[PDB]
């Protein structure tokens, strides 16, 4: 499972970094290029793929 | 100021004096707008703004969510408080919406019936403003960081595009020829800007810490390479003659086009003689920027002294171009400011930032 | 360094078909991609294509 992801907003490969703040149960995914940021709740079973998942889902939901 | 009015009435001073002095005074009194608001439609940060060059009424805004919003800035209501309503919108439901962030949007000069928008989806789309449909699309092999149409060209209608490729593309809007490229950079071309003075002069700033001026008619590469030291540290041109000690992510010709303001990721802005690229050694102090993409900043027009409005963190730093003296910080944004566009008719400013807000700064009183 | 022919002999076969050695085939690969890369770096080539 890759940790760096293509940004849904600027389509820059591996430009998204994921930070797991487990102490606060929050994952923050940020694109280095276009500076888009997204915050989602996470669990101890969560992974950066799950945070990027929640980001893609939030984008598609907001774009309806 | 009653002295100014009296001098204008009595012919002591040219009306030019009152006009430019009052423009400068208005710019100095720039403050968060007391009675004005801008409609919020972008779901993501606004990366770019552009007020149309003719009549200065309509404003384009490209968001990080790929939508393009067209606002009317005129207060068509009778109240002193109004919101800049959104006339049109390339929203998520438009068949031609950009799939990724719109990074530059520009009105067609000489006419408001067309505009252009480049995105990180590797497309420069040319839109008919009336039908709001894509009149043309130019696809690129690599993401677009910036683009610019000449604000002066009555003859050519080239769009200079800077992508992550090391080549500056020149897309002819006259019969579509995107094959023309300029060689000489080595990394992503983060900013491009046509000279407002000279028709065929284009300045390009790239991540290789170099700024090059090209005569696009010419067959022999760039005209000038900007050098910080002008020759104090002189070396055979392979890696020397850098404009900055980092990525040069913003360009802006001054109003007359005789100087060039370059902002780079070394936390420095520099002013260059646009005719021979000599550094004028204007200080400006430290200009905080760490943007990994192009940084959009503008200069004032029609004032006694020229000003430059640079995004500075979550603020707008206003500097005097030719002295470097720091005027002020416009402080009303909650995240880093991506773009600021200057309305020259009324000395107004519109700033878009990552907080999904377009804030209007108006002169006080 | 290309080695000489004795390090990579071209052994003849029951007929006339001269079979080359693995090193010779590999030098063929290196040469073709070296020439091809050379013409790309000499010309205009995408930085990722050159890479
Ligand atoms: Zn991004």
């Amino acid at each position: 499972l890759e940790t760096q992801f293509t940004c849904p907003f600027c389509n820059h490969e591996k430009s998204c970094d994921v930070k797991m703040d487990r102490a606060r149960n929050t994952g923050v995914i940020s694109c280095t290029v276009c500076l888009e940021e997204f915050q989602t709740p996470i669990t101890y079973l969560s992974e950066p793929v799950d945070v990027y998942s929640d980001w893609i889902d939030a984008c598609e939901a907001a774009n309806q | 100021m009653l002295g100014f009015l009296s001098a204008r009435q009595t012919g002591l001073e040219d009306p030019l004096r009152l006009r430019r002095a009052e423009s400068t005074r208005r710019v100095l009194g720039l403050e968060l707008n007391k009675d004005r608001d801008v409609e919020r439609i972008h779901g993501g940060g606004i990366n770019t703004l552009d007020i149309e060059p003719v009549e200065g009424r309509y404003m384009l805004s490209g968001g990080s969510d790929g939508v393009i919003v067209l606002y009317d800035l005129e207060n068509s209501s009778r109240q002193s408080y109004y919101t800049c309503k959104a006339v049109c919108s390339i929203g998520r439901d438009h068949p031609d919406v950009h799939r990724y962030s719109v990074e530059t949007v520009q009105w067609y000069p000489h006419d408001t019936g067309m505009f252009t928008s480049s995105s990180f989806d590797k497309t420069l789309k040319v839109w008919d403003t009336n039908t709001l449909q894509t009149a043309d699309v130019f696809n690129f092999e690599e993401t677009v960081y910036s683009h610019h149409m000449s604000p002066v060209s009555t003859k050519h209608c080239l769009v200079a595009v800077g992508t992550r490729g090391p080549k500056v593309q020149l897309c002819d809007l006259k019969s579509g020829s995107c094959s023309h490229i300029l060689q000489g950079h080595r990394q992503e071309i983060l900013a491009v800007s046509w000279s407002p003075r000279y028709d065929y002069i284009l300045a390009t700033a790239s991540a290789d810490s170099r700024v090059k001026l090209w005569d696009v008619r010419r067959a022999s590469g760039c005209l000038i390479t900007l050098d910080q030291h002008n020759g104090k540290k002189s070396q055979a041109v392979e890696s020397a003659n850098t404009a900055h000690n980092g990525k040069v992510n913003g360009l802006c010709f001054t109003s007359d086009g005789l100087h060039l303001l370059t902002v780079g990721t070394d936390n420095r802005m520099r002013l260059w003689n646009s005719s021979n690229g000599e550094n004028t050694l204007v200080n400006y102090g430290k200009v905080c920027n760490n943007s990994k993409k192009g940084l959009k900043f503008t200069v004032s027009c029609g004032c006694s002294s020229e000003f430059v409005f640079v995004p500075y963190g979550s603020t707008i730093a206003v500097y005097t171009v030719y002295s470097g003296e720091q005027i002020t910080m416009l402080k009303g944004h909650y995240k880093t400011v991506d773009c600021c566009v200057f309305q020259s008719n009324f000395q107004e400013l519109y700033s878009g930032s990552r907080d999904c807000n377009i804030l209007a700064w108006v002169p006080s009183l | 360094p290309v080695p000489p022919l004795s390090v990579r002999p071209a052994v003849v076969m029951q007929g006339s078909a001269r079979n080359q050695d693995d090193l010779t085939h590999k030098l063929a690969d290196i040469v073709k991609i070296n020439n091809q890369l050379r013409r790309n770096e000499q010309n205009g080539a995408a930085a990722h294509v050159i890479a």
